[PDB]
């Protein structure tokens, strides 16, 4: 089923955004 | 269809999180051209309209297209009028662009050959790359599924990509 995906529903700019030594994304 | 000379590496983040990341990598990596993947048509949609809200153009293809429609947006892109490209899986989807040396699965696949045939290449030598899978806490059973079926290794992404392995 095609549902609305979270992403389209936050804010897309925020500013920042890096990524921590085990590879997860810290927004 | 190669994996030979892709740098392949992961990144964990939230389904709520995933077009923030995708802008840090579009700030993060020097892209020429990119092309994105997603697991869905409406994705494929949805993704084209946030990243031309962020300010960056945007072609897409996905299977419910018509194939009349596929080759002018694949021929714009081949000739560069566009740097990024969203699509689906299509099983013509068509030739491999040269200027691509960054592609991207927003969504992570679940079968091996989905995989490879989203990040494989033609020939080994020559084309030179890089591939970001992102990757939920969910994904990551298919994360090592993958590789050992294919035998290749998705290291994770690290603080600095090296410009030599994608430029």
């Amino acid at each position: 089923d095609e549902n609305l995906p979270e992403w389209a529903i936050e804010n897309p700019s925020k500013l920042g955004g890096s990524f921590d030594a085990s590879g997860a994304f810290h927004g | 269809l190669t994996l030979k000379g892709v740098t392949q590496y992961y990144a964990f983040v939230q389904e709520r999180q995933k077009v923030h990341c995708l802008n840090t990598l579009f700030s993060k990596l020097q892209i020429n051209q990119s092309i994105i993947f997603c697991n869905s048509t409406q994705r494929v949609e949805l993704l084209a309209k946030k990243i031309t809200e962020l300010g960056y153009c945007c072609y897409y293809i996905h299977a419910k297209m018509a194939q009349a429609h596929r080759n002018r947006v694949f021929h714009d892109f081949r000739q560069g009028l566009c740097r990024n490209l969203v699509c689906s899986d299509l099983f013509t989807r068509g030739i491999d662009v040269q200027a691509v040396n960054v592609v991207i699965n927003f969504d992570f696949p679940r079968m091996a050959e989905t995989y490879l045939h989203r990040i494989g290449r033609s020939g080994r030598f020559g084309h030179l790359g890089i591939a970001i899978n992102l990757i939920t806490y969910e994904d990551r059973f298919d994360l090592h599924r993958i590789e050992k079926e294919l035998g290749t290794e998705i290291k994770p992404i690290p603080k600095v990509i090296d410009p030599a392995l994608y430029v």
